[PDB]
RNA sequence: CGUAAAGCGCACGCAGGCGGUUUGUUAAGUCAGAUGUGAAAUCCCCGGGCUCAACCUGGGAACUGCAUCUGAUACUGGCAAGCUUGAGUCUCGUAGAGGGGGGUAGAAUUCCAGGUGUAGCGGUGAAAUGCGUAGAGAUCUGGAGGAAUACCGGUGGCGAAGGCGGCCCCCUGGACGAAGACUGACGCUCAGGUGCGAAAGCGUGGGGAGCAAACAGGAUUAGAUACCCUGGUAGUCCACGCCGUAAACGAUGUCGACUUGGAGGUUGUGCCCUUGAGGCGUGGCUUCCGGAGCUAACGCGUUAAGUCGACCGCCUGGGGAGUA
RNA sequence: GCAUUC
């Protein structure tokens, strides 16, 4: 609901003219979002996500900024959905069949680590190849078990993750994004105006969406 | 100097449609109201209004369908530098009848279809798509 | 350009009253007064081209106003030129 | 028509083209109908006849035009009365290398006279020509003369363009702001025409410190009619007149309307005002980066090369040739 | 410092 936080936008000189409808005022040289307008749109997106969750769809969370890398993982653990909390590799979806091999490598690398066959006297086997695990785990760990393209995209910043937005539009996947004053609209089907970096705001967003999916999933 | 109030009028709709403006305002005139009156008839503009007596101002409420401008294209045909007069049988059709050309007949400003039905010619003002 | 005292005198002489500064005769009279005054200026400043450009602007403006006055009503135009002693 | 061929160097302007808004009136343009005419053939459409076809032939349409008559009055034009937003005048202020004339100051270069003083100075990649024991260069004092105005000085300002920098006075043009009053379309553009127009150049008469085509010498080089060096005339300066050309460039004609933004500079102005080398608005000019859109691309992008309108200029493969 | 040509 219309609680504290979120309303704090970016500085006026970094604003994007396209979101003139969604701004309320330039308080203290900082734009503040029209919350009363945000709530109907936020609820709409939440309702749409529930409908997508109702049909056993898959929604993937995209947060790259350090302020949200840890939070998105918690959302992916509260529910059973997927996420990307580090750098979003170009072509995650356009050529998913190419990175699919990279996912397979994790399954083999994970198998050796868990089964103990990598515990050999050579440090090339023990360290040189094992270090690739977190390299691909921190990079593809949250996308391991998608098994294909998602059914909806949740983005914490429509501009910082502009690469993710562009790929979703090309594939036609529905896009839900937290769009801050400086971000670019018209690339997101359902735009959620508000702050993207405030910890109390990001936690509320991913925490809120993580609840509708579970009830919608039933 | 401003020599084409009609052309400036049409330009504002074209510019307003491109900019996704809800409405555009400009100085009012009986001829402009005549053009504005016909345009509202077919649904190209949601409505028009005139405000002021000594300084009348014409405001047109533009409309959009599926997020794109309803007026696909609008161009001035008759100009002060070169004016166009068509007979009853020479009335043009825009987009093979999907569009309409505003014709200033002796009975008043009306669409080409109306002028053809009434059987009068006159000035071809503009084409609306 | 022209002193305020001289400007007021012309306005009160050619116009209907002292606050009617828009009358065509007033405008022509003001321009004619300055043009006549500048005659001495360019008599000795023969090479002063930049200010001479402004003078021709007043000359052209006066001719444009006179033509309008003639078109609207010849009667007043004939009287105005006689009093100003121009159009020779 | 920014860079491929193409925006006059820039202005003022007659003829011409075009023109804000309201009412009445005219019915010229325009539109409708009718009449006369638009020869026949040909083309055209439906038929007929040569065995079919070509060909011939009946009727129709067509001949997009012109003239007259009868009507319509939206639009353009004519006429009459209006209106204030275009444009212009007035009042009060502000900034500025805007222009013309006169005066004056300081630093510096060169030259002239004199003192001190002794063997070098000057110059180059190196060197020499050159200057100097007839006392140079250096250093100090006085004097003469010409030119340009360090710092300020800034993609700062002004002007139509060219262009315009010390200070002061005289004459003078334009621009902008604040409200208020006044005229009431008096406007925009412009062939021909006319005016202005860097530098170089030409004519007459002055002036001439520095700089410097030409020219001379010394070098460099295979040569060096150059680059470098030492000298140096016209010119550069002033008055008047002529020349009218520049990559005279934003390689982008002028005027008006419309169309997301961001950061500065410059020059007015309103307002909150005690919590000032403050806070929020509103004009003019100007620099940079960028959105839609546009463009062959580069890029332009509210100061358009975007979306429109009025008028003018100009282009039509390269060379020959902006030449005969 | 100078230093051409195919
Ligand atoms: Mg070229
Ligand atoms: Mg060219
Ligand atoms: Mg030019
Ligand atoms: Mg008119
Ligand atoms: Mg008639
Ligand atoms: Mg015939
Ligand atoms: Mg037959
Ligand atoms: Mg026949
Ligand atoms: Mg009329
Ligand atoms: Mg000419
Ligand atoms: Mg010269
Ligand atoms: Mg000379
Ligand atoms: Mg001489
Ligand atoms: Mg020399
Ligand atoms: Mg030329
Ligand atoms: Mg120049
Ligand atoms: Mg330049
Ligand atoms: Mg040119
Ligand atoms: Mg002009
Ligand atoms: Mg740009
Ligand atoms: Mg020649
Ligand atoms: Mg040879």
């Amino acid at each position: 609901m219309l609680k504290a936080g979120v309303h704090f936008g970016h500085q006026t000189r970094y604003w994007n003219p396209k979101m003139k409808p969604f701004i309320f005022g330039a308080r203290n040289k900082v734009h503040i979002i029209n919350l009363e307008k945000t709530v109907p749109m936020f609820n709409e997106a939440l309702a749409e996500l529930n409908k997508i969750a109702s049909r056993k769809g898959k929604i993937l969370f995209v947060g790259t900024k350090r302020a949200a890398s840890e939070a998105v993982k918690d959302a992916a653990l509260s529910c059973d959905q997927f996420f990307v909390n580090h750098r979003w590799l170009g072509g995650m979806l356009t050529n998913w069949k190419t990175v699919r091999q990279s996912i397979k490598r994790l399954k083999d690398l994970e198998t050796q680590s868990q089964d103990g066959t990598f515990d050999k006297l050579t440090k090339k086997e023990a360290l040189m190849r094992t270090r690739e695990l977190e390299k691909l785990e921190n990079s593809l760990g949250g996308i391991k078990d998608m098994g294909g393209l998602p059914d909806a995209l949740f983005v914490i910043d429509a501009d910082h993750e502009h690469i993710a937005i562009k790929e979703a539009n090309n594939l036609g996947i529905p896009v839900f994004a937290i769009v801050d004053t400086n971000s670019d609209p018209d690339g997101v089907d359902f735009v959620i105006p508000g702050n993207d970096d405030a910890i109390r705001a990001v936690t509320l967003y991913l925490g809120a969406v993580a609840a509708t999916v579970r009830e919608g999933r039933s | 100097s401003m020599q084409d109030p009609i052309a400036d009028m049409l330009t504002r709709i074209r510019n307003g449609q491109a900019a996704n403006k809800a409405a555009v305002t400009m100085p009012s005139s009986k001829l402009k109201v005549a053009i504005a009156n016909v345009l509202k008839e077919e649904g190209f503009i949601e409505d028009f209004k005139v405000e002021g007596d000594t300084k009348p101002e014409l405001e047109l409420t533009l409309k959009y369908f599926q997020g794109k401008a309803v007026v696909e294209s609008i161009q001035r045909v008759s100009r002060p530098g070169l004016r166009i007069y068509k007979r009853k049988d020479e009335l043009p059709k825009v987009m093979a009848g999907l569009g309409i050309a505003v014709v200033s007949t002796s009975k008043g400003v009306m669409t080409d279809r109306a002028a053809r039905q009434a059987g009068l010619g006159g000035e071809i003002i503009c084409y609306v798509a | 350009s022209l002193s305020t005292e001289a400007t007021a005198k012309i306005v009160s002489e050619f116009g209907r009253d002292a606050n009617d500064t828009g009358s065509t005769e007033v405008q022509v009279a003001l321009l004619t007064a300055q043009i006549n005054h500048l005659q001495g200026h360019f008599a000795e400043h023969k090479k002063d081209h930049h200010s001479r450009r402004g003078l021709l602007r007043m000359v052209s403006q006066r001719r444009k106003l006179l033509d309008y006055l003639k078109r609207k009503d010849v009667a007043r135009y004939t009287q105005l030129i006689e009093r100003l002693g121009l159009r020779r």
